[PDB]
């Protein structure tokens, strides 16, 4: 019927142009449109839904061409398209199930597939109309910010975290540009951008410290994209890490030059010296330095004290690694391990057995970390005696074999990731509270006397680009700032605050 | 017998002008503020953390916030203060 | 007057809060005198060197609305200041000026573009520092993205500065130069396009180095993607060079050549017909290229599969040749040991099947080979492979209703195995149920009679699945199953007595639930209606309650 109606309209145009007066053209066109299209809009809506369910782009384009002639006839189509896109996104996300909560690639790929399909549909069939683009954007934001994955985590901050994890996986060790651009398109619809920024910064610090990146050009491209999307302050904060990396490599080179005019050390030494305020790493736990590494530590401490006067060094032993070569086994192996693994491994060479209650005192390691590293070693087929007790006897297992000379026994702990994620989310919460307080102070400083609704509107307008504040949080921030004598309530004229210098 | 072929170490540097203590108030940097510890515990004492600047100086957040009400200069170096960590 | 003066006074208050608030108020003002402009412009330009990042961000944001409400001369001096700051020594100045220049260019005309073009040409021409080159290239690409047709008089100079950059040691410079060249070609004159094409051809004819040939092939592929119809007149000379370079024993060089072939096939179809045969021959030859395995080289196989998909999906008047030569190759290459290449091969064959909608006779002749190839793949441990197999079967039944009449005894066990597996996902089960439904709806009921005993238990189990989509699909399958088991328009000798109780019990529980999704409710109602219609004489006292 759509093709028949289009042909009939063309025929009527021919008739009126060929053998009728020109004053009849508009009336004939309006009457024909009213008879042929406007009277069957109820059937057209059902047909539109059916064609949306079963992908038929040409029919959708023909319908868009037909209904565009009617005044204010495209609103129902836009609403139906928005509802369909929202439902399709929710259904696609729900099908992934339990795995999507811990698999960033699946989540981002599902979202990208839905967005790509419906964006191509909007361009091809609806002629890139503004209303359909707006409907697609609204639906995309709706099912990106809230879905089945977010309900499982009981928070809407899971999506930015998964996006950041996907970016980290992509940038770890020609097609990368396209997926980075797609990620940047996804990032626009996210409302909690601060979570994404924090997680990306922490994972970039992890990549830079351990020197595990695919390529520097990819990092530069991602930084440029972040500049285009985010502001200038975030990129400025990120650039300090690269500056410190360059300073550290220069210092390491000049220390290697210095070591020539002295007694050579017993090991290959590389050092990463980082500013304390530009990196997210916290203070290391207690640790007894083993006797083999004393010389290098003393030499570098003396060198740093010689070059710099008011700088003291804090050593993060949980981020330090290295390679161990062993010979008192069945054969010759090289071992890649962290400092803690070396401490709980090199502690004995000719000895065969030890007690954990004594080993922790010897190595000065806390309980939980020592238990985790011991069970990591146990699962690595390098140590033998599931539960650990202070009186448990642990002995080295001879006869262990490997299929390759090079072995990486440095695997991440299970609880480490969950603890890190929880700590990051909490720190984001206190950061949000502090930003709200600072903004309230700023508006109260500029405007000496102000009401409540105006202050709330100003705070939301100023903080909108990063997160959407909640009214109870703003009220709590106002209350805590009142206690700190920053602003006070005027006597009388209730619900009004005034700045107090 | 185990031998260390190579070692990759990570270190953090900070100013030694103050020995693990705040400058405005002469107490441990990891402890509470003078006002916080003298007064009773409340919601204000919950947010008592350490703050870092661009110049890489560490003070209590309450101490530096109180200082910044009248002056806009870091107590140790005369450059302008800017928060960079919490 | 007084408001602007007060804001200008507060923008130098030595306090970050007052500066931020004044900048925000000014930005709000311009989003909703003459001598005052010369002061606000200077204030905004000198705020880019502030000691607080927030003030710098606000200044950059304010650079946008400012230029739309100020005289053209001050816009020119703002542009000049930003351009001369772009070549400074401080990193922060360069970065902030680049961001501001991009902001000014994005929202906006002929005079300022002409002013910017000379500075960009001078900056790109120099090769001493690479960061300036990258920033200038990005800004030039952004400028050529929009209102690029106004720079008619500067196109030869733009070409002259861009062309030598395709040899620089840094790869990012080459990529940005390629992007800029594509944007230039999208809107330019005839002479510039020509002499660019013969420059690329002359550089390809000689082999200065192995690295340069790759970037020249990438550039010609990008120009083919961007322009399209404009490059169709030179394919007669372009194709032989790519064919010659395909034979070079470099893995990275073959992939670019095959991608260029795919771009030529897709973007310019009218003047590519003579070379379709040789493109197809090269793709078929290189689709099975694997010297280190006998039954980083998967990229060329992926490229060949994608090029075959592109050539099949765009030419409809060549189906007999496709079924003559292309189809057996893909059928034999369904056994790829790499997942991505297998997915590409399956996608190419799916596109061929979609284009098939006589070729029907040849497809019927090739059906047994497809079944024999799919039988081995359906028992793999990979979910994606099984999903591809099920989609393949669904499309094959859609194009031919009775294609799998003789292969049901070897196709049913695969569906059964995929239905009851702990490692299977929800998507795999949904696809298997959909394929089973399509198979049941397009075949005679007699062939499925010896398999009802094996098909009923998995479907009944799928009805009771906790996930509601699987339940809906299982009910949809059960409706067709109860239609098949006891036909009414045809006579049958099958005995349906044992399965009536199970088919009724799996459906009544969903029917009286009062907490399930609407889709499951509707499917249960329809299935129970069909069950009552087809087996109402065997139900006992449950009919009145139903
Ligand atoms: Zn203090
Ligand atoms: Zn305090
Ligand atoms: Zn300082």
């Amino acid at each position: 019927y759509m093709k028949k109606a289009e042909a009939r309209l063309l025929e009527e145009q021919r008739r009126v142009q060929v053998y009728l007066h020109e004053s009849t053209q508009d009336e004939l066109a309006r009457k024909c449109e009213q008879v042929l299209i406007e009277k069957h809009l109820e059937i057209f809506h059902t047909e539109f839904q059916n064609l949306l369910d079963a992908d038929k782009n040409e029919d959708l384009g023909r319908m868009y061409n037909l209904v565009s002639r009617i005044q204010d006839g495209l609103g129902e189509l836009k609403k139906l398209l928005e509802t369909h896109i929202h439902n399709q996104g929710l259904a696609a996300i729900e099908k992934c199930g339990e795995a999507a909560l811990n698999d960033p690639k699946m989540y981002v790929q599902t979202v990208l597939d839905v967005h790509k399909k419906y964006n191509a549909l909007v361009m091809s069939a609806f002629n890139n109309d503004a209303g359909f683009v707006a409907a697609l954007d609204k639906a995309c934001g709706r099912f990106i910010n809230n879905n089945a994955v977010t309900k499982m985590a009981q928070s809407s901050s899971k999506s930015p975290e998964l996006l950041a994890r996907y970016c980290d996986s992509l940038l770890k060790k020609a097609e990368l540009e396209d997926t980075l651009n797609q990620v940047m398109v996804v990032f626009k619809y996210i409302e909690d951008k601060d979570v994404f920024q924090k997680f990306y910064a922490k994972m970039l610090a992890k990549r830079l410290v351990h020197q595990n990146s695919a390529s520097d050009d990819a990092e530069a491209s991602m930084i440029s994209k972040l500049k285009q999307a985010c502001g200038f302050e975030y990129t400025s904060k990120l650039q300090r890490m690269f500056q410190d990396i360059g300073v550290s490599k220069d210092l390491n080179e000049q220390f290697k030059k210095h070591l020539t005019n002295s007694e050579p050390l017993d090991l290959d030494f590389s050092i990463q010296v980082l500013s304390s305020g530009s990196w997210p790493f916290q203070q290391s736990c207690t640790f007894a330095l083993p006797s083999e590494l004393e010389r290098s530590y003393q030499r570098f401490t003396a060198f740093y004290a010689s070059r710099h006067s008011g700088r003291k060094l804090t050593w993060l032993y949980q981020l330090s690694k290295g390679e161990l070569v062993t010979n008192c086994f069945k054969n010759r192996y090289t071992l890649q391990a962290s400092t803690f693994q070396m401490a709980i491994l090199l502690q004995y060479n000719t000895e065969d057995a030890y007690t954990v209650q004594q080993l922790t005192d010897s190595t000065q390691i806390k309980m939980d970390i020592l238990a985790q590293v011991l069970q990591i070693l146990l699962k690595s087929k390098l140590l033998v005696l599931v539960e650990l007790k202070p009186d448990t006897l642990i002995k080295l297992y001879l006869g262990y074999k490997n299929k390759k000379l090079r072995v990486n026994i440095n695997v991440p702990m299970k609880t480490e990731q969950k603890q890190e994620q929880e700590t990051t989310h909490k720190n984001i919460e206190e950061d949000r509270k502090l930003l709200i307080q600072a903004a309230i102070v700023r508006i109260m400083k500029m405007r000496k006397v102000l009401k409540h609704q105006q202050l709330l509107g100003e705070v939301l307008t100023q903080l909108s680009s990063r997160f959407k504040p909640r009214v109870p949080v703003i009220k709590k921030c106002i209350d805590i700032l009142i206690e700190k004598e920053y602003l006070e309530r005027v006597d009388g004229e209730k619900d009004t605050y005034s700045y107090l210098a | 017998r185990f031998e260390v072929k190579k070692w990759n170490a990570v270190a953090l540097w900070a100013w030694d002008i103050v020995v693990d203590n705040c400058a405005i108030c002469r107490n441990h940097i990891m402890d509470l503020c003078i006002e916080c510890q003298a007064n009773q515990a409340s919601a204000t004492s919950e947010e008592c953390t350490v703050a870092w600047g661009v110049c890489n100086h560490a003070f209590h957040f309450h101490c530096i916030s109180r200082w910044l009400k009248t002056r806009q200069v870091c107590p140790l170096d005369n450059r302008e203060w800017e928060f960079q960590k919490y | 007057s007084y408001h602007i003066s007060n804001l200008l006074e507060k923008m130098t208050s030595s306090d970050k809060d007052f500066r931020f608030m004044a900048t925000n108020d000014l930005m709000t003002e311009l989003q909703k005198d003459d001598d005052s402009e010369r002061k606000v412009v200077k204030m905004i330009l000198k705020l880019l060197e502030d000691k607080n990042g927030e003030v710098q961000n606000l200044a950059v944001k304010c650079l946008g609305p400012l230029v739309s409400k100020v005289k053209e001369y001050q816009v020119e001096t703002i542009v000049d200041t930003l351009c001369t700051n772009m070549l400074s020594d401080k990193e922060q100045l360069r970065d902030i000026s680049s961001i501001g220049l991009k902001t000014v260019i994005g929202e906006l005309a002929a005079n300022v573009c002409k002013k910017i073009t000379g500075r960009l040409t001078s900056a790109i021409a120099k090769q001493e520092d690479v960061s300036v080159q990258l920033e200038a290239l990005d800004i030039m690409a952004d400028m050529l993205s929009r209102q690029g047709g106004l720079l008619v008089n500067f196109h030869p100079s733009i070409l002259t500065c861009l062309l030598p950059q395709l040899t620089s040691p840094r790869l990012a410079v080459r990529k940005r130069t390629i992007i800029a060249l594509g944007h230039l070609v999208m809107s330019c004159g005839n002479i510039v396009f020509v002499d660019l094409i013969e420059h690329l051809l002359s550089e390809l004819s000689k082999n200065d180095s192995m690295s340069t040939t790759r970037t020249y092939i990438q550039c010609i592929a990008a120009i083919s993607r961007q322009a399209g119809h404009r490059i169709g007149e030179y394919l007669e000379k372009i194709i032989p060079l790519v064919v010659k370079f395909c034979n070079v024993d470099d893995d990275e060089l073959r992939e670019y050549c095959i991608q260029a072939f795919e771009s030529f096939v897709r973007r310019c179809p009218k003047e590519v017909y003579p070379h379709v045969s040789t493109i197809i021959n090269i793709c078929l030859k290189y689709l099975t290229y694997d010297p280190n395995y006998n039954y980083m080289s998967w990229k060329v196989r992926r490229a060949a599969a994608k090029c075959l998909d592109a050539v099949v999906s765009t030419r409809h008047e060549m189906l007999p040749e496709f079924y003559k030569t292309v189809s057996p190759a893909l059928i034999s290459r369904f056994k790829e040991r790499e997942e991505n290449v297998k997915a590409d091969v399956f996608h190419a064959y799916l596109s061929l099947l979609k284009q098939t909608r006589t070729p029907l006779t040849m497809l019927q002749s090739q059906v047994p080979n497809i079944v024999k190839a799919l039988h081995k793949q359906m028992k793999e441990k990979s979910v994606k492979t099984r999903q591809c197999c099920f989609n393949m079967l669904t499309e094959l039944v859609n194009v031919l209703p009775g294609a799998l009449t003789q292969h049901i005894p070897v196709l049913v066990p695969g569906i059964i195995f995929s239905l009851n597996d702990k490692s299977s996902s929800s998507n795999l089960k949904i696809d298997a149920l959909s394929c089973l439904y399509v198979i049941l709806c397009n075949h005679s009921p007699q062939v499925f009679h010896p398999h009802v005993q094996a098909l009923v238990p998995p479907v009944v189990a799928c009805v009771g699945d906790p996930f509601y989509k699987i339940t809906s699909e299982a009910l949809l399958v059960t409706q067709q199953l109860v239609k098949v088991i006891r036909p009414l328009d045809q006579p049958s000798s099958f005995d349906a007595t044992p399965y009536i109780k199970d088919l009724f019990t799996c459906t009544i529980k969903r029917l009286k639930a009062a907490d399930i999704d609407q889709e499951v409710k509707e499917r249960a109602i329809s299935c129970m209606g069909q069950i009552i219609c087809n087996l109402g004489d065997n139900l006992g006292s449950d009919l009145p309650n139903t």
